This record gives structure tokens, C-alpha cells and sequence, in this order.
């Protein structure tokens, strides 16, 4: 679950960052054999086997798809806490109130205008739970 | 407080390049402080 | 990276399916080599012309019967 | 290296150029249409660009038989007509080419 | 807690708020120009909110020499203008000071 999660976050990054990929893989096909194409091409140096299976799977829009793979690694590594189901939630509803008592906090933590890996940083150095630190993280 | 602060403080002229030109327009991304 | 995206591009008997329909006219997904101005034939025996080639769809004006049209229709 | 036609709506054609590669305005671009008896080397003229390194072209010929995706060669200069004292006597179509002996003015000094 | 101006256009300023600061409609906000013969202080008028603690506003002094980015404060109220008795023999703007007599207004009665 938590190799999962990794491997889905990374090619999240991967998609969000290849953004001629992204808007010419956000096409619906009349066959699999070209979306497995460019995932037996871009997929195998890279990330693990049950990723690869999973990314496998016609979505409306480039951003749906994209959202996509958050939402099965955010499942995977909530899944990896409860194989701790009220300590990673009463958490993240506590970073919850943290943001949102904030609002300075709130939006220096709009992110997406700005380098990531920074903006990660600097919430791994202000935020406990691992696995909802994780999330968070995620 | 203290770490969002300390977060804030570790985050020549202004620079901006054409993106689109036609007609006599051009529009310019960057110069914040245009 | 960006080569092996663009020859994976170049690699696509090709089928459209038809995504927007109305009043005369339609909109094709696919057929990523259809000539402008192509005669394309739809699934009643009714067939159209390639005005218009976006990036992502061909804008077909429709002639006779557009009746027999919907959403969904292959098109070649 | 080169572009490549990315839209088609009638006369005006987009294509698509490598980062660096982009032609300046009122550049002639050449493109083939390859489908028959229709076919003929296209002449583009550069009109606007659209940024991310795409720009728009009005075409000197229908472009009709033109299919997305063929290559377009960028000449790296203006439409250029034949100018010249051999030149009266003769007819011109727009591009400079002759209509009353086809192979007529190559050799002339050509003008933006 | 105040907020900052994101787009210009003409007469019409874009500003965002804080999440709970957002000013009601027809109130005034206050802005600062700050570029040499153009410095002053600048009055602008709530039209709209846009959603997303946007809000959209209309100047009173020109926006030229306006920079986007730059401070916006809520005054929490509409525009006042000095109303009373010894207003009577006197030249106003419509924002109520006195051009015949700069500042005049400031110990009156305001009124929205």
C-alpha cells in the first residue's frame, strides 16, 4: 500500500508535469492497444508492477484523470492505516481546524503557484500521526 | 506562528517574454510589478 | 522523454465516433489522418463534409436526412 | 527538424513549431497535399502567433486535400516576386509565378 | 486582514479578500498609487462578488499608475459625503471635499 502510494503520487507528478502527455493521453480510444502503448513504453523504468496493472484502466478531461490517480493512492494508504481508522482521522480533522484558524497559513498553502517541493518542505516543517502526516504530504 | 514565519522568510530589473503578438497587440507573461 | 511521447503520437480502416450533434451539423472524434473537405459516411447511408479540423475534433456539416444522427455513431 | 499543421478551418491553417524554432510574422511556409489530382505544394503565410510555440497562417492556395499532421518547411523569408526590366511583357499570378511560360522569373532578383 | 487587487482593466479593479474579510456590496475600499506626478490615494467602489472571496470594483481617480498586487483596505461602510447647514457656499467633488477650500468637509456630518 505505502510502494503503491508512492508510485502513484510519482506518476501524478510525472502527469501533472508532461503537460503535452497529459492533454494527448486525455482522449478516449476506440481499443486499449495504444493507451497500453505508451504504458508498456513510459510505465516500465520506473514504478512497480501492481501500479503499472492498476494505471491500466476514459475519463472526460485531462484534470478527472489526473484527480484519478490521487484518489486511488489516498485509498491505498488509508487502506495501509486501517489494515488505526480513528487516530488517522481525528488527526487530519486536527490539521483541518489548524488550516482553517489560519487564514495566513491557509493561503501560503495554495501551492500550485509555486514550487512544490518547497511548498512540501515548508508543510513537513510546520506539521502526530505518520500516516496522516503522510496524507497531508501526499 | 513561528514556522509559517520562518517558512515566509526562506521562500536588476523585472523580466517578462511574449506569448501571443498579432495586429499590433502582444500579450506578455511575468512583470509582476508592472 | 518528449521524442519517445511524439513517436508514440505518430503510431495511430481508422473509425470516428460521432460527440455532438445538432440541427445539420456534428462534431467526430478520431480519424486522426481524414483530409479537409474528406467525404465522411455515417451509419443510416447519410454522409457529411470535413469543414472544420480542430485538434482534437473534425466539425462535419451534414447532408440529407440529419434526423437519422445521435451521439455515439461510428463514422468513416 | 520542422512544424507541423495542427488545425485546418478553411484558408487558415495552424501549425506547430519546435520551442527555438518559431518563424517570424509574414514568413511563407510550404506544405504538401498529396491525394490525387488535387495535389499541389501550399504556400502559408505567417499572420499571428498563438503562443506555446504554435502560430496561425493564411493559405495562398485552397486548402483543400491538406490533412493534419504533414510537415511544413519554414523558407525564412516574405512571399518574394520576381522585379526586374524583364519583367514587362509577362503575367504574374501573386506567388510571382509566370502564366504565360511557367518556368519564367526563377532566375530574376526576387523583392520582399 | 485587508486584501490586494488582482486584475485591472480600464476603470473596473479586481480584489481578493481573507476568507471571512469579504466587504458587502457599495462599500468603499482604499488603494495606493505611489508612482511620482500620479501619487494619491485612490477610492473604489464594491460592484459585485465573484465568488472565490473575489470581489470586483469600480474607481473613482483614474487607475493609471494602479500595480497589481498592491494593498486594499475596507473602510466597512459606502461612500459618505458631509452633509449640514455650513455645506451652503461651497464646491464639492463627488466624493464631498471642497475644491474651493481643501479638507473643509472632514469635521462635518457624513452621510452614506
Amino acid at each position: 500500500l505505502t510502494n503503491l502510494a508512492d508510485e502513484l503520487a510519482s506518476v501524478a507528478k510525472l502527469l501533472l508535469s508532461e503537460t503535452a502527455l497529459n492533454k494527448h493521453l486525455a482522449e478516449p480510444t476506440d481499443d486499449s492497444a495504444p493507451k497500453v502503448r505508451l504504458l508498456e513504453r513510459l510505465l516500465s523504468d520506473k514504478v512497480s508492477a501492481t501500479t503499472l496493472d492498476l494505471l491500466r484502466t476514459r475519463w472526460s478531461t485531462e484534470s478527472n484523470l489526473i484527480d484519478a490517480v490521487e484518489h486511488t493512492a489516498r485509498l491505498a494508504l488509508l487502506k495501509r492505516a486501517e489494515i488505526e481508522v480513528d487516530e488517522v482521522e481525528e488527526q487530519l480533522f486536527r490539521f483541518g481546524r489548524v488550516l482553517d484558524a489560519e487564514p495566513r497559513l491557509s493561503a501560503l498553502l495554495s501551492d500550485y503557484t509555486t514550487p512544490a517541493e518547497g511548498r512540501v518542505a515548508l508543510l513537513d516543517k510546520a506539521l502526530v500521526n505518520q500516516t496522516a502526516a503522510a496524507l497531508l504530504s501526499q | 506562528x513561528x514556522x509559517x514565519x520562518x517558512x515566509x522568510x526562506x521562500x536588476r530589473e523585472e523580466i517578462g517574454t511574449v506569448i501571443d503578438a498579432g495586429d499590433g497587440i502582444a500579450h506578455v507573461e511575468g512583470l509582476p510589478s508592472v | 522523454i518528449e521524442g519517445a511521447i511524439e513517436d508514440y503520437v505518430s503510431s495511430f480502416e481508422e473509425i470516428g465516433t460521432v460527440i455532438d450533434a445538432g440541427d445539420g451539423i456534428a462534431h467526430v472524434e478520431g480519424l486522426p489522418s481524414v483530409m479537409t473537405q474528406e467525404l465522411l459516411e455515417f451509419p443510416g447511408g447519410v454522409l457529411g463534409v470535413a469543414l472544420n479540423l480542430d485538434e482534437h475534433s473534425v466539425g462535419a456539416v451534414i447532408l440529407g436526412e440529419f434526423e437519422k444522427i445521435e451521439e455515439g455513431q461510428q463514422v468513416k | 527538424t520542422a512544424g507541423r499543421v495542427v488545425r485546418i478551418t478553411g484558408p487558415v491553417v495552424d501549425v506547430e513549431f519546435p520551442r527555438g524554432s518559431v518563424p517570424e510574422l509574414f514568413n511563407a511556409l510550404h506544405a504538401e497535399i498529396t491525394f490525387g489530382a488535387l495535389a499541389k505544394t501550399l504556400t502559408l503565410e505567417v499572420a499571428q502567433h498563438l503562443g506555446d510555440s504554435l502560430v496561425r497562417c493564411i493559405s495562398m492556395q485552397p486548402t483543400d486535400g491538406l490533412v493534419r499532421g504533414v510537415e511544413v518547411t519554414d523558407t525564412g523569408a516574405s512571399i518574394s516576386v520576381p522585379v526586374g526590366d524583364g519583367v514587362k511583357g509577362h503575367v504574374f499570378n501573386a506567388l510571382g509565378d509566370c502564366l504565360d511560360d511557367p518556368g519564367y522569373g526563377k532566375d530574376f532578383e526576387h523583392w520582399s
